[PDB]
């Protein structure tokens, strides 16, 4: 059981910490389009706004299946299971 | 005690639940709550859920029930400016006719401000406060409901609700598989349509379900990481040493003038979510 | 002079110096292209 | 069977952790360029949207596959019934 259960929380840090990680520098790239979209049409930022809302729900999706199945890891466990 | 009994016990939760004799008790300990099933209730949660948003809706109320459409007098024009705030922020996103997304979106901003609004008071008070005036010492007590994933997963898996049964009542059954299965791809041949049928699926469906766990756990990781250094910060005074007992002040008074912004920023963006993800439900954005 | 009509000319003193939400893709700078386009324009203005 | 099992967790965490980083820096590049041009072409945003879509599905097609390979590792496994 030691190892793994131990090689469960590497797993689980791997599936958040690369995640944390990509939302970061992807939100950072998206973001500094929009505040430039904002500044070159003034009478544009509502519709800016929602259209990048749009690309943030593309953006997170395979992080926001990472968060879960690394929660799933952190209170069950589908490998304990199979000795 | 130790610190990690003190750390241990302030994340703990009242539960109660169906005990190994009786559908009737409050747990004693972890392992206890931990042995209550899905069948159990959280009630520190819904004590401070329900109260606070009972408070929200009578002082809203009182600007309402006599409202002087001339002169406001001081509650009302605080009362007015959130109304008008939201009541612009709907309108520069939704544009169609629906009745129930603008005191929606003032529900979800108000109440998630006044639920996270309790985590700058000191982290021991209420715990203690319960504690002397149950007679108990060794009773669970958490005051900051979004703290709770429970509580942060209603408010979004409620949401999710209204989003389904919005696409379905004005796109209706058919609309709604087909943004679903015919969108973002289309093709005249019928081999190809049925080819790009799992294809559209796996695109729109991961989408789709994303939405109400990215709303929860963004608010849920926002506050209970900002709880947790409240609680580690109280630590350094549990040493009784003098300049650690100072050095944990100007921690814990920068900690608060950040959360303050946090607090505010939560609320704003779970309204601003719920308005965009019900106004993408009523049109077809592709 | 200003050509009023075939019978009338009028003399006139006129200011020069002191002078649809899409921006242009700007191929060189567009504070390059402003100090060249109005050194264009006053001269037409002359030139007129 | 306990270090093929635990080998298992970080497999997963890998295949799914790397999906995550990639789709997110992948979305926020794209993304990025269709507000740049939502902002300049104002009248093109419909057009330009059904575009995205188009290249979205190139940018996710190698991520599904690593994480539909990392849900069937989870629960099934072709290793430990190679042993
Ligand atoms: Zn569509």
């Amino acid at each position: 059981m030691e190892t793994v259960v131990g090689l469960t929380a590497i797993a689980v840090a791997l599936l958040i910490g690369l995640g944390a990680l990509g939302t970061a520098i992807g939100f950072g790239l998206l973001g500094g389009k929009f505040l430039e979209g904002a500044a070159r049409q003034p009478e544009m930022v509502p519709m800016l706004q929602v259209k990048m809302f749009i690309v943030a729900g593309l953006l997170d999706a395979v992080t926001m299946i990472g968060v879960g199945i690394a929660l799933f890891f952190t209170f069950a466990n589908p490998f304990v299971g199979q000795i | 005690e130790t610190a990690s009994g003190y750390i241990q016990h302030h994340l703990q939760n009242l539960t109660f639940g169906r005990l190994p004799n009786g559908d009737w008790g409050f747990a004693h300990t972890a392992e206890q709550a931990k042995e209550m099933g899905f069948w159990a209730f959280h009630v520190d949660t819904l004590g401070w859920s329900v109260l606070l948003g009972v408070v929200f809706l009578f002082i809203f109320r009182l600007a309402a029930k006599k409202a002087t459409s001339g002169q406001p007098g001081g509650l009302q024009n605080f009362v007015e400016v959130m109304v008008e705030f939201v009541d612009t922020s709907v309108k520069d996103t939704f544009h169609g006719r629906n009745p129930l997304i603008a005191p929606l979106a003032l529900t979800v901003f108000v109440w998630i401000f006044l639920l996270n609004l309790i985590d700058l008071v000191p982290v021991d008070y209420l715990p203690m406060l319960a504690a002397k005036i149950t007679g108990d010492e060794h009773l669970f007590f958490r005051a900051v409901a979004t703290t709770d994933p429970n509580a942060t997963l209603g408010l979004s898996i409620s949401v999710f609700a209204l989003i389904v049964f919005y696409s379905i009542k004005v796109k209706g059954i058919g609309g709604f598989l087909g943004e679903l299965t015919l969108h973002p791809f289309s093709s005249k041949n019928i081999v190809v349509q049925i080819l790009l049928i799992p294809v559209n699926f796996l695109l729109e469906f991961v989408t789709l379900i994303a939405k109400p766990v990215s709303l929860a756990l963004r608010l849920f990781g926002n506050m209970y990481a900002g709880e947790l250094i409240f609680i580690l910060i109280a630590v350094m005074f549990g040493s009784g040493m003098f300049l650690l007992s100072a050095l944990g002040v100007a921690l814990n008074w920068a900690w608060a003038v950040f959360h303050i912004l946090i607090i505010t920023l939560q609320a704003f963006i779970f309204m601003m979510l719920t308005i965009v993800y019900l106004s993408m439900a009523h049109e077809d954005n592709h | 002079n200003k050509f009023v009509n075939t019978m009338t000319q009028k003399p006139t003193v006129e200011q020069l110096i002191p002078l649809h939400h899409w921006d242009y893709l700007y191929e060189p700078d567009a504070k390059s292209l402003l100090d060249g386009l109005l050194v264009r324009y006053v001269e037409s203005q002359v030139y007129q």
